[PDB]
């Protein structure tokens, strides 16, 4: 197709561009490529030092996706530098490993024990695991629906209190420390239906242990107390966006403060205390966006992603400040980076919560990144 | 060099 080679064309003459440009706009890039693409990413908690070394090992939950041979859930570990046969090993290696029934759509650890791992199948099962079980059947099948999905979400302060979404327009609420299993089975403490369409992602609220926030296809954003009695009634639903909303994230240094992606080409800043006022709506992507982080240090900044293969930076703090027009190109104010190292859809990416500006993302091409952006960036 | 600040900003 033409306007497949004319893509790729633009692609490869940018990424050359990047390359030349990266000693200036970065002071970290490692590019590895996983024998295999990968759609989840998620850092651990844990950092491994060693007195003497000249880095520090974090870890990372990755995927595999091939509706071809041997799905895994993988553990890779990387090397960060630090202040400052039987060779060295390289960055970047993968420590654990565990087959997986399915591509991997998402894996997110349990907050309260880093050891549990959630999955989300191509299936319907929302599996469970601990990878310490398993120095390969899951340690936990979840019943509660039909359809795939890849929305996942546990609570931080309820140990167990698990919540997934799906393309069968319905939230699933699993309590892992479940009664029982009947056979390695739980059912589904509850499902939440109130949602027109394909429930896209979900998010339990940082700080208020029986709320949580949907967003779906329907376009619409829906806000839930699970302390209410009917499945169906969201405590508040928001008209987001124009097209559909693929996902929400909660401002770590908020109880009000959430945000959302959608295929509109938006990320909306939403406030709790008023629903009924979108605060503001960050525009520079090109495409449709699946993932919206925000960073775990600065209060200020949150990242998105999505199919235009570019990873946004933005820094709320300069929402406002005016802009000379030449400049107020690129894009406006609220825009503080943007990353182009990617050569395919990036499907999913993560702020190193030790490092603070350390990211992760991954691509479709199998390829990983681990970047830093420079410091006169964002410093000074 | 605040131009790395654009630099950054084009993509």
């Amino acid at each position: 197709s033409f306007d497949d080679a004319v893509e790729e064309r633009v692609i490869n003459e940018e990424y050359k561009i990047w390359k030349k440009n990266t000693p200036f706009l970065y002071d970290l890039v490692m590019t590895h490529a996983l024998e295999w693409p990968s759609l989840t990413a998620q850092w651990l908690p844990d950092v491994t030092k060693q007195d003497g070394k000249d880095y520090s090992v974090h870890r990372l939950i990755l995927g595999t996706h091939t509706s071809d041979e041997q799905n895994h859930l993988l553990i890779a570990s990387v090397q960060l530098p630090s202040e400052d046969f039987g060779s060295v090993c390289g960055k970047i290696e993968i420590e654990i490993k565990i087959n997986h029934e399915g591509e991997v759509n998402r894996a997110r650890y349990m907050p309260q024990n880093a050891c549990v791992i959630a999955t989300k199948t191509p299936s319907s099962d929302v599996l469970v695991f601990d990878y310490t079980k398993h120095p390969c059947q899951p340690d936990l099948r979840l019943r509660g629906h039909q359809k795939e999905g890849y929305g996942l979400s546990w609570n931080p302060n309820l140990n167990g209190y698990l919540l997934s979404a799906s393309d069968d327009h319905t939230i699933c609420l699993w309590d892992i420390n479940a009664t029982p299993k009947e056979h390695r089975v739980i059912d589904a403490k509850n499902i939440f239906t109130g949602h027109t369409a394909v429930v896209e992602d979900v998010a339990w609220h940082l700080l208020h242990e029986s709320l949580f926030g949907s967003v779906a296809d329907d376009q619409k954003l829906m806000i839930w107390d699970t302390r209410n009695n009917n499945t169906s009634k969201p405590s508040h639903t928001v008209d987001a966006h124009t097209a559909e909303v693929n996902c929400l994230s909660f401002n770590p240094y908020s109880e009000f403060i959430l945000a959302t992606g959608s295929a509109d080409k938006t990320v909306a800043l939403w406030d709790l205390r008023n629903l009924k006022l979108k605060l503001h709506s960050f525009e520079s992507h090109k495409d449709e966006i699946f993932q919206v982080q925000w960073s775990p240090h600065n209060e200020t900044i949150l990242a998105s992603s999505g199919t235009d293969r570019r990873l946004h930076v933005w820094d709320l703090s300069k929402i406002g400040e005016e802009q000379s027009t030449e400049d107020a190109e690129d894009g406006p104010p609220e825009l503080l980076f943007i990353h182009g190292g990617h050569t395919a859809k990036i499907s999913d990416f993560s702020w190193n919560p030790n490092e603070p500006w350390i990211i992760c993302s991954v691509s479709e091409d199998n390829i990983m990144q681990v970047w830093q952006m420079a410091e006169n960036v964002y410093n000074d | 060099k605040p131009a790395i600040r654009r630099l950054a900003r084009r993509g």
